[PDB]
């Protein structure tokens, strides 16, 4: 029997900033045991300061990016040049998954920018269409390993103040771009050591009022 | 839904209706009303899958409602529940069957008799006395064959529909959550608010 | 249906400077309706420590079988059993049921008491052997424990900041697992001392 | 796992990568799959880790007590023939793949055994879900008449295919060398490629930092005098 | 698999191809599949290696006991032992053999033993899945009391096409030879085979 | 839903310093049958593309004709047919992928692993990969079926990444190439002898070699190999 | 999830819970299963998240344009009708759906629960989801037509507390929802690790368990 | 069977056992108690299969009673609760397991205290201030989280019991026809005939 | 099945076995598997004698209708059609053909279409369950450009092998000769071709 599915392995990490936001995502394609790619883009630059990434089944995945910068390009022609918002956008995406709720797009998507009040958003989704607005967000293989790590490390979950004894909590200070990076790194460092879909490459993209700027950072390739 | 009875006595069509809502393993509701007014002296109550049996209820009170003020006449029982037995039969060989059952009570105005007919899913009608849907029968039956006369008064109906209940609450796994009873005679349709 | 998830639960170890630590969550359950808040799941048989995570039944098993049978070695030897030699039974005792396992994920974890040297294992249900110089982690969130562990983890870390650091690693884990959390405790081992918390988290 | 094997001039070698999963989980990043046998019988693991394990361990105890009883070396066509019947006894039920190599008193030797018990002899073999990936150098490079040094690069390089290429195997390099006349020589951790990379953050918490119920002292020690 | 073996005027050859698959991966393609069981009785195998080898391991144990005991045995004998086991464990097994020996009273014989452990006496055999691309060629072809060189030359193109055709065959032809003057062992390779 | 009847076996290909190397036996084997030995199944469109196709021969002849169609109607009203406006391999593999993606969202794939290679009028390399899924990704090295598991570990000793293609010259791509197509007649058991090389360079433009033939093989050692474990005659 | 409604003297209270599963993965700590139709009109969420979602935005466009074309506010009846027959369209397709619809409308307060069978149910109290048997326990034996809008908020968050305690796919924090005549109120996010320790020691309760 | 209810109080245990035993569709009996007497101190209610339940406690029983007369001594609770997991967990392995869910309520007369053990089929034991066994304990365990004190008194044990069987009787499906509650504490086991 | 199509010097011959089986049952004996869809187009067929009939059937309809259009249709025209309706029904069909024809510029032509649709023109072509024991014979023993004569020898002796082996086919072999002289059948009885 045909199977219309597949697994392309890979993950992704979503981080909004106070006036920043970054995805990020590995460069490594994958069929079963075997290695398609090294490096192969898996987060995108969408237009109007938006980026995005689908993971999961590849080919879903470049589908549905494609048909979400298709629209971008005629909410632009259809709504004279007007600049499509990050909240707008997400509701465009939820409609464009629940167009196959019967034959779902099997992936886990994020988009990532800035809202009306140039504040960092993260948005995420499940492959039916569910969506919500985030601080922090990782999705596809590695999920599962580095959520934990970022409710710790970046809302300072289970973190109390010395001396208090659990009375007083950590409170919560904002992060800066470089401190959210290493972070990023980290848990991309950490996700490649104990999963196997995940290695070869880091493709960070970051957003900020000025534009979408990449980094690329090397992984362990075995 | 589970248990819907049904007696035909002298002058008048009782039907007792379970008031139990179940979904999963929780008990949503214990004053749900099975039944719909078909017109003045028509009354359908009715169990099967869950939202078929509403939506199906509905959409025949609607067709007899339309029917009512196009003629700005009462259809009679028996012409009532032809068209609803129809409507199962054609149903039963759709793509997505209606899994519904129903006992329709009604006053023939015209001839001044009850009538009661029960209908399963499938469309099979028959005229009786008194009926019964699903389990219900095979607890109840052996009483109404035992004490049922077609000379019943309406109170003798109901004292005979409350040792059916009682026979039910004692040997039935299911609590049905006691039943909401109505009668439909001349005069009309109306329920008995204490039972 | 998934004997190694029915009752849930979590174990993790770390070796730090001449010291060890292990933990667990205290939940039971029977899938998703929670049952008990105490089911401790770390035991010792003299100065080693055993962790195990799986069907409650075999880890109850478990534990009573290690008890009986390190009973007799310490009766027949006069002298405590030490981690190396220990880890070896739970591996034999583990694969002798190679067709009718165990559904369980035990982890050791102890102090050499003459070679001085910090010493944790884990199993496979089956008896493969995994003996690592970091952590060991065990559980139905055992890859958000990983995730952990990876990140937090560093070498040569003192017995009192050893104890932060398994306990976020725990902690965080187990509040994205739905089987996992309803209490924790933390052991801490020293050469001649042990000490053992009982830590505050979310119950739900 | 990707296991080889590869004869020489005047012994076998054998080498393995020290990846074990659970999964797409790697379960042990430095895993030991070159098992002894007998002091020069060495067999490498694929498949079931428990069953390489003990299966090794149970014919090398029987070899052990044989060489004993008989006053001999052991051959590896003793360990290959035990195995081999041990397995097919259990309908591959007891997945162990396993490369079996050694020098005895008739020589240096090379096989190959699977899970039901059928076995295979070679100059050059590759096992594991890294074995085509490793088969490809070794159909590249082998020739005959290799000494030590090219068939220890030759083994390590089919390796490293496997470490790069295959998903299931990766981390470092095991190999042991048994050369005729000579102790056999076990090299753990041959090669090391894949050392992690500095973090750039230090996750050590402040000291207080988790909220603590109770406290209470462990008694380890036995029962007291007095 | 591709195997055959065939009686001529001095004795019998056992033929076989070299190939040994897992799917479609060629896991040896330097595979002996002509296994002794006795000096002068050698056996083609096909079907499951593992059954085939246990069994062939077996019998060469019986047949070396039988020999300490009762002398050297018949290959009639030898042919009964594979029998009795391939019949009796029928339902755990995949093994197709055929069996070949010299004898200086009966010369050679040749005995097939398909996968129900039914035993067949002829002057060829044919087996494994290449054989069933060259029952033409060899029912043409094959003629009683052929020489040694007419006999290799018969296998050897044979199994030829057989290679050709079959995925599951090939590599190199090894051939076993079986007369008085003792016991040969000849190997073909690709580049003399494939012009044939 | 189907079952492919009539398959092709591996392509393989790499990029090297001026162009890329596509390459594929001649073999259409019905299950273990090896039926058909004259197959092409390297299939040039233009002179600046080949696209290699694995799997099922029957969508292969027909994915084969949309693309001798795509080239007639790329002509019509077209002057620049031969020059600005003429076909890239982009173009060439955004259809097929469309079509591959398309089919399965169906339920009825073309049942085919497709690489295309070429060059595009920048002069730079193009080579990706497209299968029954709609799957889609591009490397310096590239294969099909059994030659993803044999092939890509030769080839990326030779480019491991981006980095190594200007480094590495035709001469050494094609020996590379050459190497992986022997070892893949060694270890695939619906592999054959017989094959076909393409190279399309910035340069020198397509070259098309037929009826090329694995040489240079070991098989002598096999004569020392006897029994399986304890025989020794 | 747990979710609870009930109708009392003063309107409506609506809690639920914030955890979403994937088996038995946590994927979302604080996702709001309540939606905003109208000022006087909200919805729970229990089932597939995305169903939940699509429809009950769907809802609410129908909502609006019956206020448009109307000149005036839809009633709970008809709102809670509408989706029920969205339900019956795809009824058998697979979809997953258990929510209430609570409102002020002229008739007073409406509660009306509605799943993906089509079912329309009213009455004065609902509970959907894994924990609904928990929550019930806590309002069955509390609960009043009498109850203060201090007490009734108290009630709703206590049993949703319960709920998320013993159902593992329970849990995160507490929203709190009251709806007026003059139209819904939001009475905040409640974190169930600060809330579980402040009701122990306040109430006395879950005395098993240590603290 | 069906529903099987436990709590350790101040100074005693109560077990509650449903009455229903359902053969088909039809309730057999409303009368059955779901218990047997280990020995004087010490009380175990079952709930499981058909049949298996009757005969693992009698052999239970049996085994205890054994013991003590061989000994002149009764077993703690703890004891006897332990030999009760062996059992079982022994059992999970064997050809045919027995399907047996028990609650062990004893006195503890060398400790003074009572103490209250939960085992499921599999030999999963737990201490417990409170348990139950199937889907009681979704209906039960919220109101026994928020009504629960250790210093109880037994009298205040019997009314929140009381209000933990009105909820089953309000939101579970089926009618287990009441329960036989009983109390065990210093002076041994009696009957509450009353509930 | 038995089938086969053979090109020569003057043009091409077609054969075919006459045996149908309903299982083991023979449905018919004296079967005619060799079908006119053009004057000197014929076809071999093979698989479910339905669905080969009914492709066959429709092939001559638009076959006749092209040539009141276009004139005489080639081989390859042909064959194309036959692709078309197995390639484009491949998943209700189960038909295996063999087209064969005879023009005066391009001579004799023969084209095998497979399970798939596939097409593949060749010197000589085989097919059906018949076929595989005849892979070895029929390679070892065609040469292009053969005589009238030699070539019905060829098909006669590779039929003659198949019929022996498969029980699926037998019963008498029919051919068909297509040259410019026109049209010939030929038939060839058991007592014949059984005794080579
Ligand atoms: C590669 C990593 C591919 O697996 C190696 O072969 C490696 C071999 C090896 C040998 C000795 C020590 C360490 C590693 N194999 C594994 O790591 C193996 C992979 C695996 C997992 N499940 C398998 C089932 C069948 C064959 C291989 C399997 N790991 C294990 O076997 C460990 C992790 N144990 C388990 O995963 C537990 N299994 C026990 C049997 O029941 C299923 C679960
Ligand atoms: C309990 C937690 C049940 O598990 C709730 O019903 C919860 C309800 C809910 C409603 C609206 C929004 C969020 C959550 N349901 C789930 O969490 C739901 C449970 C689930 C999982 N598979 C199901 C199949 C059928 C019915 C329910 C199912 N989980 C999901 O829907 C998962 C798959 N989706 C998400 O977690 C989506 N996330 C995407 C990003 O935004 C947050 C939600
Ligand atoms: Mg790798
Ligand atoms: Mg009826
Ligand atoms: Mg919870
Ligand atoms: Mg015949």
């Amino acid at each position: 029997q045909f199977n219309p599915y597949g697994d392309n392995g890979g993950t992704i990490l979503g981080i909004a900033g106070e006036d920043f936001a970054v995805l990020a995502g590995d460069t490594r394609n994958i069929t079963d045991y075997s290695i398609n790619s090294r490096y192969e883009p898996k987060v995108f630059d969408c237009g109007d300061n938006i980026v995005m990434s689908a993971n999961g089944f590849a080919a879903d995945g470049d589908a549905l990016v494609k048909r979400f910068k298709n629209s971008v390009k005629w909410y632009h022609f259809d709504h004279n040049d007007k600049k499509l918002s990050i909240n707008s956008a997400a509701r465009n995406i939820q409609h464009l998954l629940y167009s196959r709720r019967f034959f779902p797009y099997y992936v886990y998507n994020i988009i990532a920018g800035l809202d009306e009040d140039g504040k960092g958003a993260v948005y995420s989704f499940d492959p039916v269409g569910s969506y919500q607005r985030e601080q922090c967000r990782a999705g596809g293989a590695a999920a599962s390993l580095i959520m934990p790590f970022l409710d710790n490390q970046v809302n300072f979950k289970n973190q109390y103040e010395p001396g208090t004894n659990g009375k007083v909590k950590k409170p919560l200070k904002y992060l800066s771009v470089e401190e959210v990076i290493k972070l990023v790194r980290d848990s991309f460092t950490s996700a490649t050591e104990r999963h196997i879909q995940v290695g070869d490459g880091l493709e960070i993209l970051i957003v900020t009022k000025d534009g979408v700027r990449k980094e690329f950072y090397e992984l362990k390739r075995d | 839904m589970d248990i819907i009875l049904g007696i035909r006595v002298q002058d008048s069509v009782i039907l007792a209706s379970s008031k139990a809502v179940t979904r999963g393993i929780s008990v949503l509701k214990d004053s749900d009303d099975k039944t719909r007014q078909l017109s003045p002296h028509t009354l359908m109550s009715f169990a099967g899958e869950a939202g078929d049996t509403v939506q199906f209820a509905e959409y025949i009170q609607a067709n007899i409602q339309l029917y009512s003020i196009r003629e700005d006449y009462e259809l009679s029982p028996q012409a009532v529940s032809s068209f609803v037995r129809q409507e199962l039969a054609k149903s039963i060989r759709s793509r997505r069957p209606y899994q519904v059952n129903v006992l329709i009570g009604g006053y023939d105005k015209k001839k001044n008799k009850p009538e009661l007919y029960q209908i399963d899913y499938l469309g099979t009608k028959v005229e009786l006395p008194y009926g019964a849907h699903g389990y219900s029968g095979f607890y109840t039956f052996s009483l109404l064959d035992h004490h049922y006369r077609p000379d019943m008064t309406t109170e003798e109906g109901l004292d005979l529909l409350k040792l059916c209940v009682q026979e039910l609450e004692k040997r039935m796994p299911m609590d049905f959550k006691g039943v909401i009873v109505k009668i439909v005679d001349k005069d009309g349709i109306r329920q008995v608010d204490d039972f | 249906s998934d004997p190694s998830s029915i009752n849930g639960g979590i174990v993790v170890a770390m070796t730090g400077k001449d010291c060890v630590a292990i933990a667990c969550d205290l939940r039971l359950g029977s899938q998703s309706l929670g049952v008990s808040n105490k089911f401790e799941k770390i035991f010792h048989y003299g100065h080693v420590f055993l962790g195990i995570t799986g069907l409650a039944t075999d880890v109850t098993t478990l534990n009573e079988m290690f008890r009986y049978k390190t009973n007799l070695y310490k009766l027949k030897e006069e002298r405590a059993i030490e981690p190396e030699t220990f880890t070896q039974l739970v591996s034999s005792s583990l694969y002798e049921r190679r067709f009718g396992p165990y559904f369980v994920g035990p982890v050791v974890a102890g102090i050499n008491s003459k070679s001085g040297k910090p010493f944790i294992a884990g199993f496979d249900l089956i008896g493969c052997i995994d003996e690592a110089k970091d952590f060991i982690v065990s559980g139905t969130a055992s890859d958000q424990l990983f995730g952990m562990c990876e990140s937090l983890y560093e070498p040569n870390l003192e017995p009192e900041d050893l104890f932060e650091t398994i306990s976020q690693a725990l902690l965080n884990a187990a509040d994205r697992d739905a089987l996992s959390g309803w209490g924790a405790v933390v052991y801490i081992i020293k050469k001649d001392e042990v000490v053992k918390r009982y830590l505050k988290m979310r119950q739900d | 796992t990707t296991i080889v094997g590869v004869k020489f001039n005047n012994g076998v070698v054998i080498a393995a990568d020290t990846r074990s999963t659970q999964g797409p989980i790697v379960a042990d990043k430095n895993c030991a799959k070159l098992h002894r046998i007998s002091p020069k019988i060495w067999c490498a693991g694929a498949g079931t880790a428990a069953d390489t394990e003990a299966v090794t361990q149970l014919i090398g105890s029987n070899i052990e007590l044989h060489s004993l009883y008989t006053s001999r070396e052991p051959r590896v066509v003793s360990a290959l023939q035990m195995l081999k019947q041990h397995l097919f006894k259990y309908q591959g039920h007891i997945g162990a793949y396993l490369i079996v190599a050694g020098v005895d008193p008739t020589g240096s030797h090379l096989f190959s055994i699977h899970a039901h018990g059928s076995t295979d002899v070679g100059y050059y073999l590759s096992l594991g879900s890294g074995s085509l990936a490793a088969m490809a150098v070794l159909e590249s490079h082998w020739k005959q008449d290799l000494t030590k040094e090219e068939a220890i690069k030759l083994a390590s390089d089919a390796i490293q295919a496997g470490i790069w290429n295959d998903l299931g195997s990766g981390s470092n390099v095991d190999v042991c060398v048994m050369e005729i006349g000579k102790d056999a020589e076990y090299l753990r951790n041959y090669l090391t490629p894949n050392v992690r990379e500095e973090k750039q953050k230090s996750y050590k918490f402040p000291r207080g930092t988790t909220a603590v119920l109770k406290e209470s002292i462990v008694n380890i020690c036995d029962i007291q005098e007095e | 698999t591709s195997i055959m073996a065939v009686t001529f005027k001095d004795g019998v050859i056992l033929g076989a191809d070299s190939r040994t698959t897992t799917g479609a991966y060629i896991a040896n393609r330097v595979t002996d599949k002509l296994t002794r069981v006795h000096d002068k009785i050698w056996c083609c195998r096909s079907g499951s290696a593992a059954d085939t080898q246990a069994i062939a391991d077996i019998v060469q144990y019986h047949l070396e006991l039988y020999t300490s005991q009762y002398g050297t045995p018949s290959t009639e004998t030898a042919a009964s032992v594979f029998k009795e086991l391939c019949y009796e464990n029928k339902d755990n097994l995949t093994a197709g053999i055929i069996v070949a020996g010299y004898d200086d009273k009966n010369k050679g014989e040749v005995y097939t033993i398909p996968l129900g452990g039914s035993v067949h006496k002829l002057p060829y055999a044919i087996a494994g899945s290449g054989s069933t691309f060259i029952y033409g060629y060899c029912d043409k072809n094959f003629r009683e009391n052929m020489s040694k060189e007419e006999t290799v030359d018969f296998i050897k193109h044979s199994l030829s096409q057989a290679i050709k055709w079959d995925g599951s065959s090939g590599g190199v032809i090894r051939m076993v030879v079986l007369t008085a003057a003792g016991v040969e062992r000849l190997i073909f390779y690709p580049d003399e085979y494939e012009q044939l | 839903t189907q079952q492919p009847i009539v398959t092709g076996t591996s392509v393989i290909s790499m990029k090297y310093d001026n162009g890329v190397i596509i390459a594929a036996d001649n073999l259409g084997s019905y299950g273990s049958l090896l039926r058909f030995n004259g197959v092409e199944r390297l299939i040039p469109v233009g002179d600046n593309t080949v696209v290699g196709i694995s799997g099922d021969i029957s969508d292969m002849q027909h994915i084969e004709r949309l693309l001798k169609d795509l080239v007639t109607e790329n002509a019509y009203d077209n002057p620049l047919a031969d020059a600005e406006e003429a076909l890239e391999p982009s173009y060439i593999f955004e259809y097929l992928a469309t079509v591959m993606y398309q089919r399965r969202s169906k339920m009825n794939p073309l049942w085919n692993a497709i690489i295309v290679a070429g060059v595009q009028s920048n002069g730079d390399q193009f080579l990706r990969y497209v299968n029954l899924l709609g799957v889609t990704y591009s490397s310096p090295t590239l294969a099909t079926g059994f030659g993803a598991h044999m092939a890509n570990p030769l080839l990326r000793k030779v480019v491991d990444r981006e980095s190594d293609i200007p480094k590495t010259t035709v001469q050494v791509a094609e020996e590379a190439i050459v190497n992986a197509m022997r070892v893949l007649y060694y270890r695939d058991a619906r592999s054959s002898r017989n094959f076909s090389l393409a190279i399309i360079d910035k340069n020198t433009g397509l070259t098309f070699k037929k009826n090329l033939q694995v040489e240079n093989m070991k098989w002598d050692f096999a004569k020392d190999i006897k029994g399986y474990g304890t025989q020794k005659i | 999830t747990t979710t609870l409604a009930f109708k009392f003297q003063h309107g409506v209270i609506a809690a639920v819970d914030s955890r979403a599963s994937a088996g038995s993965y946590i994927s979302a700590l604080r996702v709001n299963k309540v939606i905003e139709i109208n000022p006087y009109l909200l919805g729970t969420m229990s089932g597939c998240a995305a169903d939940c979602q699509y429809w009950e935005r769907l809802l609410a466009k129908e909502c609006r344009l019956y206020y448009l074309r109307n000149g005036e506010r839809i009633s709970v009846s008809a709102a809670s009708k509408l989706l029920s027959n969205m339900m019956c369209q795809y009824r058998g397709m697979g979809l997953s759906m258990g929510s209430m619809i609570c409102g002020w409308d002229k008739k007073g307060p409406g509660l009306y629960y509605v799943d993906e069978h089509g079912t329309r149910l009213s009455g004065n109290m609902f509970s959907t989801g894994s924990g609904n048997t928990y929550a019930y326990g806590v309002l069955d034996s509390n609960y009043k037509w009498d109850l203060s809008v201090e007490d009734a908020l108290y009630l709703g968050k206590r049993s949703i507390l319960a709920a998320a305690h013993r159902d593992a796919y329970s849990g995160g924090s507490v929203n709190l929802y009251h709806v007026t005549e003059d139209g819904w109120i939001y009475h905040g996010n409640h974190d169930v690790g600060e809330l579980f320790w402040k009701v122990k020691e306040e109430e006395g309760s879950f005395n098993n368990v240590i603290g």
